[PDB]
DNA sequence: CCTTGGCGGTTAAAACGCGGGGGACAGCGCGTACGTGCGTTTAAGCGGTGCTAGAGCTGTCTACGACCAATTGAGCGGCCTCGGCACCGGGATTCTGAT
DNA sequence: ATCAGAATCCCGGTGCCGAGGCCGCTCAATTGGTCGTAGACAGCTCTAGCACCGCTTAAACGCACGTACGCGCTGTCCCCCGCGTTTTAACCGCCAAGG
């Protein structure tokens, strides 16, 4: 039996965080998995173009930041950059 | 007795903006897709979920193209659609040369 | 053939589009544009399955062909 | 897990694996997947938060995809993002040109 | 004199500008507008001229396409006078809101 | 300042004529200016962001090329 | 024939393309026939479009191809126009589109 | 930083051998060639990752050229590619 | 005793039909916004000239990353429960038109 | 306006079914340890981006003025809405089949 992938449990937990009293359909969970897929793919493609228009092959978080604020529209993007940056601080401040 | 026209159509517009269920039912749509699929390589089997995907994408596609065509006709100082309206909308989007 | 598309089907397409009043030649014009749409879609879908060396077109290939025409659709594992 | 060590919810190393097998670069840094995972996390938080409000509207408990399409089509920046995006069982805006309303 | 009730002027200049090759918007005011928009997100930025020429090229092409579909909207409107909501309908159909 | 008003009516005329437009209404020009402005807003925002990660205070033609390829309004001619 | 270009009888450098594939982060490994195949496709595309370029430039008694020639030759094609639909050429312009409602009748 | 100029000259002399060209025409041509190369190559990389094949042979390139270019161009291109494969494989 | 196949009941979205009514289309007449010229004013363009951030370009050392054995428990495949919606009749209400 | 009456909304009701809990696995994240060069950084050099101005001139601006498409209106005529009437695509059932 080949082991297949999903992101269902993760975003499921996130949904339980932001709304404890809320159910969901299974197809919509698949939709959100496809959503994460699509956003990830556009970001990664912008990362590869970041590489080739920078002639470098290392990926750091700075490239991810500039990729996100290339793709996403402004206000949403800046809030997301804030969330990611504070997470970078909280992780890399410890181990 | 007889009702006055235009009313029932808009009432069922308000009804048909509600359920996202598929408008074209399955079997004839499947036959049409199979018949067009016949002329590339002979007798290919199909996943039914793929058929539902084709059905979904086709119906949403046509609904949106209708929306733009309808707004074209509203701009055209009229209420009824015309085939030239579809030609205008397609000429803006760029399917045909 | 192509005449399996009923008149009230395209009428329902106007209704979910929200369109009120309908002309005549609309029907055959609709069937034609739908045909060309499905032609390009299923052509490159069968191209995907040709590379797959397999005798059933995957739903995955349908999804990726929609991506190839810039018509990205979620929902069915894409 | 680094996600817990980042205090977040998405698995880092799965993403670190997928970055490798995507031919995305030659080498992969340390905390870039953490940043990307947090981006994903806030995105899905915002989306499903509006979806939760959409369920609050209809007084539904389980999310139907119609809620998702509506919450996409309401917000500005999200709809400009997902302009070329459609969803099965989507539907559209309940919208009527009032010039076609009768008099 | 030879005042000429109209018709040859506009269409003749269309013939000239479609025999033409080069730009129409002249350089300096467009450049200064570019720098004013540029002075809004990061200050004090320098530029090479070829970037500005590409910007001018794609700008005029963008507006040419707007004018073409606007023209066909007007022809469908049974008019030759353009209107603003023509352009609004054209950008509505182009998905560039 | 006010270079948005540096857009001249005869330039809009010339663009209409190569655009093939015959008859010009008067309520068109500032609408045209606004659309052109929003266009160039998104363009130069993305180009400057590409140059932000470039760590060079000067934007190149290549940058604008890459940014407009990102919008899908992709233009040839200058390499990129 | 020492060079693979002479071994293919073509005009493009293949090992160029193979290094492009290697310095592409495209696949992990690249076979031997794919770069030759793709370069041949490229060479056909060049010759095919340059045919329409040659006729379109010859339309105006000019030995040199200008960008207006290239845009004309593209828009006068059908497959190339649906190819280049999102595509714009520098110094291009568009076709003569004089509507029939405009000529003095 | 190489452009494809003499390649264009040799194609041109093989087709319309009495024909000049401007500089920026060559620039647009090389822009074109790079765009086409990038689109095909990325689509082939999509073929790999959508098909879990750890490398790419010529068959992937054939089906990708099918996926990009429409009919007549596609069939003539497949013909030219297989003919090149044939003559390179013979020697 | 087993396949499996044309024949046939069940019925509901599917094709006619009329009539007409309200909406599409030609004309009518004006009229007031707008082409066109002409003279007048202006700013853009071009050619030099200083001219300097600053990109463009080159050694270098490191640390972070590539990569390799244990380990291990989280993530995953299977099972199992219940209350969440899907529809159904009640009944009430609100459009809609003839009045 | 205004009543009658279609059309729709909306409230228990029950049922059933899949969402979600749950639980025992095992394989990739981890943990730790070992080379290594890519890049962060220091610094050199010359280009080019910038600013400025003088001279030239063609290009814009304002107005004079007719005028003619845009438009509001009109009559009209016709042909889609819709409701009614068959009517045929389509589906579960199954008895002969032979075989």
């Amino acid at each position: 039996r080949s082991r297949k992938e999903s992101y269902s449990i993760y975003v499921y937990k996130v949904l339980k965080q932001v709304h404890p009293d809320t159910g969901i359909s299974s197809k919509a969970m698949g939709i959100m998995n496809s959503f994460v897929n699509d956003i990830f793919e556009r970001i990664a493609g912008e990362a590869s173009r970041l590489a080739h228009y920078n002639k470098r092959s290392t990926i750091t978080s700075r490239e991810i930041q500039t990729a996100v604020r290339l793709l996403l529209p402004g206000e949403l993007a800046k809030h997301a950059v804030s969330e990611g940056t504070k997470a970078v601080t909280k992780y890399t401040s410890a181990k | 007795h007889r009702y006055r026209p235009g009313t029932v159509a808009l009432r069922e517009i308000r009804r048909y903006q509600k359920s996202t269920e598929l408008l074209i039912r399955k079997l004839p749509f499947q036959r049409l897709v199979r018949e067009i699929a016949q002329d590339f390589k002979t007798d290919l089997r199909f996943q039914s979920a793929a058929i539902g995907a084709l059905q979904e994408a086709s119906e949403a596609y046509l609904v949106g193209l209708f929306e733009d065509t309808n707004l074209c006709a509203i701009h055209a100082k009229r209420v009824t659609i015309m085939p030239k309206d579809i030609q205008l909308a397609r000429r803006i989007r760029g399917e045909r040369a | 053939n192509i005449q399996g598309i009923t008149k009230p089907a395209i009428r329902r397409l106007a209704r979910r589009g929200g369109v009120k009043r309908i002309s005549g030649l609309i029907y055959e014009e609709t069937r034609g544009v739908l045909k060309v749409f499905l032609e390009n879609v299923i052509r490159d879908a069968v191209t995907y399955t040709e590379h797959a060396k397999r005798k059933t077109v995957t739903a995955m290939d349908v999804v990726y062909a929609l991506k190839r025409q810039g018509r990205t659709l979620y929902g069915f594992g894409g | 897990t680094r996600s817990s060590r980042a205090g977040l919810q998405f698995p880092v190393g799965r993403v670190h694996r997928l970055l490798r097998k995507g031919n995305y670069s030659e080498r992969v840094g340390a905390g870039a997947p953490v940043y990307l995972a947090a981006v994903l996390e806030y995105l899905t938080a915002e989306i499903l938060e509006l979806a939760g409000n959409a369920a609050r509207d209809n007084k539904k408990t389980r999310i139907i995809p119609r809620h998702l399409q509506l919450a996409i089509r309401n917000d500005e920046e999200l709809n400009k993002l997902l302009g070329r995006v459609t969803i099965a069982q989507g539907g559209v805006l309940p919208n009527i040109q009032a010039v076609l309303l009768p008099k």
